[PDB]
DNA sequence: CCCTCCCCTAC
């Protein structure tokens, strides 16, 4: 909001921001209704409180109340604060927008796959001994590309599917794989074609946000620290 | 400003064991963000009992907010670009509540996109 | 030794002594060890009704205070037969212990080059079933042959 | 070097400027054309 | 009305008896936990302890003092001294003036009346010196107007309900103490002086609820003998 | 609820000014000890009133609130000192605060039955 | 063995608790934790078989013929290979039918009650009469019967919050335990297959082992799935958020 | 007055000499009868002994002492050690009552003491078998013969004439050993 | 209420 930065010069860029996933951390097991509702309203407060400076954009996550398969549904207009029922009208969908798992943003005719890492983080947790590091993370990101498919691992990333969307038909601009253990970014070119490819860390542990420049499609970073 | 952020200060300080924080003088006195950091240390001098522990951060060139915690060597000296006092905390233990904030007109940075109901 | 004091009298030594008492018990008829009978935790399964079975009367009690005798004196138990009468301003303990220090901390810690043997040889088959019949020897034939011979037990190194 | 001494060399020299917050700045407008567009692949019944 | 003012005393005690422990090291600071939901919603993040035994025990002397709440007016935690039984310090919940009304503050309000009332307790719990491992231990001490405990079970009545069943452990479970009981008998040589600290209260519109300290901060020898950790 | 109550509650509040609640009579104190420095000093009904209404609640043994009156009072004059500090109202504040409070924290040491044992040290 | 290991694991359970803590309220109140979830219905389903061994030749008549003879002559009606061997155990399971049916009547083997849609385990007739005889039988000789303690054994919609978070939550755990499931097939299968991806879950679905507790868990979550319960909970979580 | 007064000493001083027996090691476990019985509407267990004739001689002493109360100034039972006769440990009963008052007020005294009493045996260190012995010690004022230290303090009945103080000294060669006597 | 047949166990 520019409270902190106080540069309102370079904060106005950022016109859009984000969430890419596990918004609240449970574990379904052992968990009730009242616990998750307060974490809800708590994640409700703040999007209300940082809702008419910015738009904000939310996407499932894996510990998120949504379903295992990985094709995520958007969140349900409840699980939220009676104080969004404005933003929840149906009209105003510019300033927040619940959408699916994995998703395509045309931010301003700019291209953007964004998922919310069950599909990398799905590979990772088998031990192929044919070929945990964050170059090791970009070049499994740079194989999904090139396979021309987001999971590869269908029987542990996707559910029975009806009637496949994870084969894909066009190429993106930018390549969003979030909640990961480190922070990387890489340009590929994969038959002449250039593909940003960048991982988001999670906020919890390192709890780093990345600046995407749209206009010149290079990414920077922000450190909170406590 | 003058006698009046000094009273909400000392209120929300002393009557209520609260921490008050700068965004809490913004949305009070519907002020910008530089003149609640200036509040915030012009409070920080003329106070003989210091009853408050001040949490102050750093700005860095790489924009990396740091929260300060030793207090005696800050690393990085030269490339800090903004250090400010952040709340006053009556306690040892800072864990602040949020709430919902009615900012009709405190915001600094308005988005393009404007509300519609019905 | 603590002194007894300026003008201290000394009663009787008592009949037992701590090996004695045991022995003197049981020679007076009852058990040396009186084993806990099955009972209730809580008075509320108690019923109320009388437990027997073939004719046989069985005493089933609980050990929550509710249902635990006041202890009597001289063979007659002394209780309160008036109505309590209380005073203003009454201060009152909680009695019960909690769990000490130690007892959390522990918690929190732990949470020969000659043949005489039988050889060995062993055989499964599969067959191609129709529809879900089961195989049928009559009608449907073997398609593989498994076998595998004990080679602990095997000699000629063949 | 004292946290006095950078709160005083900081803070004491505000700009206490462009923060009017009668006419606050409209962020920069930044549109999805998925928005109405609809046709999710990944939308499921 | 009392359906949820109980509630709201139920978590306003909880809070306060898991705060005492955390900070007076009564029990080890590594079983206590930072947490918001402890069955019900906290006013913050209060550290509350994970041990079964002790949750079951703090859980039914709340409850205790709550059903008989109307009799009693002022509910005080005494910190004895293991080694001598001797109160050093004491945290008093002063519910007189506590409106008993059976007939809309709703709990926004009460939360934040409790958010300040507990900030001060810690605030002034903060201050107080540390305390060494497994030498310190807590009672609980009320004082009632008009009533009288331990008598209930003369008439030799069977429970039929855990209504009933629990009632009966309630009326038996307090032994009838003294004022002071607890403290040095004034010896004379240099005799300790109790000191007295007031602190921030609840006023929400049911719940009025004052609050103050008690310490020895005094003593002559052999009193608060290797509970303070030395000079700190 | 019950017969032994003298009010609506267990205890019956002392009422000063036509007010019940501790924080409301807490501000209100607040408010005038703010106000009266810059009129030259309080009003001696005022300080009267407030003297006979700590001599009630000492009598009522509801001493913890008159030490915290006293604190409040006594960090509403050091908050008000380097601005208004010995402005001929500040003065006469702090020796009324001090002369006709602290000596009456150390009368009527009851606690509904007979006294209270050792003798008191209050934070003032 | 003529019996259900369900009642073998109540029986060492309550007599281990008598000679252990000699306390009959921990005993009372296992035992009708126990008869609840006996008919509440979420019991293994593989510990209510019985396994008696049975000589089809060896019979006075039909009449006279076991409860497990039937289950086998029915399955060599459907099939003359489907023999069993002289003195091999035939599982079964009874269901629950129409009052005064005979306990042979309904004798449903594990294939056709699994594959079976509206087939129910006949709660009362196991509580009663595998339960409550060798339990008295134990406990009648220290004075007390556990045939007592057997016998004593809008607004939603309007809080949208709530209700979704617990539909949410319920659905949540089923999916959980179902690919936990399907992940612990698909290990013991890679044993055969030798293979990680497709064709390997196809086949470690194809596994109809019925001495296995896992294949009871992974088609009891199937049927809880697939049930119509889980159906209404969908549209009325689609009505709830309709607005 | 003094008629509930002797009615409830009596119980009081029998369950004072069966705990203070029992919790030490005077008398084996298993020995007692902790299970069915209660002593003061306490929440605690009291244990009583199982035999009759250690029960009468127990009751005869009380009521000896509680004869000559006028002129008993002091009651005590003394733990001896064996081989040594040298009392380990002492349990005095101060008198200094005078010779009105409801049963209530006297009942509740006495469970006070009878709680207080408990609780303190209960946090005592355990003592080894057959190394202990127990006498009846009685004082007078200005079956009878005539004849370190770690105080402990408990509060005893001061609701009238009755102002009798309770408390307990300490201080062996191995006697204690550290190890739940209820748990047997 | 009693009898017969069947299953399974203990020595
Ligand atoms: S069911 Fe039991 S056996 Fe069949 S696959 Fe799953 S685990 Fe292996």
């Amino acid at each position: 909001m520019g409270r902190i930065n106080n540069k309102i010069d370079d904060i106005s860029l950022i016109g859009r921001l984000l969430i890419c996933g596990n918004s609240v951390d449970f574990d379904i097991k052992s968990v009730n209704k009242d616990e998750l509702m307060i974490s809800l309203t708590e994640f409700s407060k703040f999007l209300h409180n940082i809702l008419p400076s910015i738009s904000v954009d939310i996407m499932p996550g894996t510990n998120d109340p949504s379903d295992k398969s990985l094709p995520q549904q958007p969140f349900h207009k409840s699980l939220f604060d009676k104080s969004l029922e404005s933003y929840f009208n149906g009209s105003n969908k510019e300033i927040l927008n619940l959408v699916t798992n994995p998703y395509e943003f045309s931010y301003n005719g700019v291209d953007v796959l964004a998922v919310s890492g069950k599909n990398i983080n799905d590979i990772c947790k088998y031990v192929i001994p044919s070929n945990d590091d964050i170059e090791h993370r970009l070049d499994l990101m740079e194989c999904t590309m090139k396979w021309q498919n987001i999971a590869p691992t269908a029987p542990d990333t996707l559910w029975c599917y009806p009637y496949d969307p994870f084969v894909l038909d066009k190429w993106p601009h930018v390549y969003i794989v979030a909640n990961q253990p480190y922070f990387g970014t890489r340009v590929v070119e994969i038959g002449g074609k250039n593909i940003k490819i960048i991982s988001v860390p999670e906020f919890s542990s390192t709890g780093m946000i990345i600046l995407l420049d749209l206009e010149t499609l290079e990414a920077e970073t922000v450190k909170i620290d406590i | 400003m003058d006698q009046k952020a000094s009273y909400f200060i000392n209120e929300k300080l002393f009557t209520e064991v609260k921490p008050v924080l700068f965004t809490d003088l913004i949305h009070h006195l519907k002020i910008g963000p530089s003149m609640a950091k200036k509040l915030m240390f012009d409070y920080y001098k003329q106070t003989t009992n210091a009853k408050y522990n001040c949490v102050v951060i750093c700005c860095y060139k790489d924009q990396t907010i740091k929260i300060i915690h030793d207090l005696s060597n800050i690393p990085q000296q030269d490339s800090i670009i903004d250090c400010f006092i952040y709340a006053f905390n009556p306690m040892d233990s800072f864990i602040p509540y949020y709430d919902i904030i009615d900012q009709k007109d405190c915001l600094t940075i308005k988005n393009s996109y404007e509300l519609k109901v019905s | 030794g603590l002194r007894y004091g300026k003008r201290a009298f000394v009663y009787g030594e008592p009949p037992f002594g701590y090996q004695d008492i045991l022995n003197k018990l049981e020679d007076e008829g009852f058990p040396k060890i009186d084993y806990k009978d099955p009972f209730f935790s809580n008075p509320v399964d108690l019923e109320n009704k009388p437990y027997a079975y073939a004719g046989k009367r069985f005493e089933i009690s609980s050990t929550h205070v509710s249902t635990r005798i006041p202890v009597q004196f001289g063979g007659e138990t002394v209780s309160v037969y008036n109505k309590p009468t209380f005073d203003m301003f009454s201060s009152w303990k909680y009695a019960l212990k909690p769990p000490t220090y130690d007892a959390v901390q522990k918690w929190y810690n732990k949470v020969s080059s000659v043949h005489d043997s039988l050889t060995h040889l062993t055989l499964e088959i599969h067959a191609n079933t129709r529809s879900d019949k089961i195989p049928d020897p009559a009608i449907d034939e073997v398609s593989m042959i498994i076998w595998c011979l004990e080679e602990e037990t095997f000699p000629l190194d063949l | 070097l004292h946290m006095d001494a950078l709160l005083t060399k900081f803070n004491e020299d505000r700009s206490l400027q462009d923060e009017n917050l009668s006419q606050p700045r409209t962020r920069v407008r930044i549109v999805d054309d998925n928005l109405y567009n609809k046709s999710n692949p990944f939308q499921l019944c | 009305m009392n359906r949820w003012v109980e509630k709201w005393l139920r978590v306003y005690l909880k809070c306060y008896i898991n705060l005492i422990l955390f900070y007076r090291n009564v029990y080890p600071p590594q079983s206590f936990d930072y947490t918001t939901y402890q069955s019900f919603n906290l006013p913050q993040f209060v550290p509350i302890n994970r041990h079964p035994a002790l949750i079951d025990y703090i859980e039914e002397l709340i409850l205790d003092v709550l059903s008989k709440l109307t009799h009693v007016y002022r509910f005080s935690i005494c910190i004895i001294n293991k080694k001598n039984d001797l109160c050093i310090e004491k945290y008093v919940l002063d519910f007189s003036e506590l409106q008993h009304v059976d007939k809309i503050i709703t709990e926004t309000e009460v939360f934040d009346e409790f958010r300040s009332s507990l900030n001060s307790l810690i605030m002034h719990l903060e201050k107080l010196p540390k305390v060494n491992d497994d030498t310190i231990t807590f009672e609980a001490v009320i004082n009632a107007i008009e009533l009288e405990l331990g008598h209930k079970l003369d008439r030799n009545r069977r429970v039929d309900s855990l209504e009933e069943k629990a009632e009966i452990e309630r009326d038996s479970n307090w032994v009838k103490c003294q004022e002071d009981e607890n403290l040095p008998d004034n010896n004379g040589f240099q005799p300790p002086k109790i000191k007295l600290t007031s602190l921030v209260g609840s006023d929400v519109g049911p719940l009025i609820i004052h609050q103050f300290s008690e310490k020895l901060i005094s003593g002559d020898d052999k009193i608060l003998n290797g509970v303070y950790s030395q000079y700190e | 609820k019950n017969h032994f109550m003298g009010q609506n509650s267990i205890f019956q509040p002392i009422k000063f000014q036509n007010l019940t609640r501790f924080k409301k009579i807490c501000q209100l104190v607040k408010q005038w000890v703010a106000e009266t420095l810059g009129d030259g000093g309080p009003h001696e009904k005022d300080v009267k009133l407030f003297v006979k209404y700590l001599i009630k609640l000492c009598d009522s043994n509801r001493v913890h609130l008159v030490l915290h009156l006293s604190n409040l009072i006594s960090r509403e004059l050091n908050l008000c000192a380097f601005l208004n500090q010995d402005h001929s109202g500040f003065q006469t504040w702090e020796r009324i605060l001090l002369n006709d409070i602290i000596p009456l924290l150390n009368r009527n040491k009851h606690t509904y039955q007979t006294v209270r044992k050792l003798d008191m040290d209050f934070e003032v | 063995r003529d019996g259900i290991p369900a009642q073998q694991k109540i029986i060492e359970k309550c007599i281990r608790l008598l000679f252990q803590t000699k306390d009959l309220s921990k005993i009372k109140k296992y035992l009708q934790n126990e008869f609840f979830k006996i008919q509440i219905g979420k019991v293994s389903a593989q510990d209510f078989c019985f396994a008696k061994e049975v000589k089809l030749g060896a019979y006075k008549s039909e009449k006279t013929a076991p409860a497990g003879a039937v289950v086998v002559k029915r399955r060599i009606n459907e099939d003359h290979r489907a023999e069993p061997q002289y003195k091999e155990r035939i599982p079964y399971l009874v269901v629950k039918g129409k009052q005064g049916q005979l306990l042979r009547e309904r004798c449903v083997s594990p294939e056709e009650f699994l594959e079976g849609e509206n087939l129910e385990l006949d709660s009362e007739y196991y509580i009663n009469k595998i339960l409550i005889p060798p339990l008295d039988r134990l406990f009648n000789l220290i004075g007390i019967n556990v045939g007592n303690w057997a016998q004593e054994i809008d607004d939603c919609l309007e809080k949208r919050s709530t209700t979704t978070l617990s539909f949410l939550i319920k659905k949540l755990k089923r999916q959980k335990e179902y690919q936990t499931l399907k992940t612990v097939c698909r290990t013991c299968s890679y044993r055969y297959t030798s293979d990680a991806g497709i064709e390997n879950d196809h086949i470690a679905s194809k596994c109809n082992s019925y001495d296995c507790p896992v294949f009871y868990s992974r088609v009891k979550a199937e049927r809880y799935l697939r049930d119509n319960q889980s159906v209404q909970r969908e549209e009325a979580l689609i009505s709830l958020n309709d607005w």
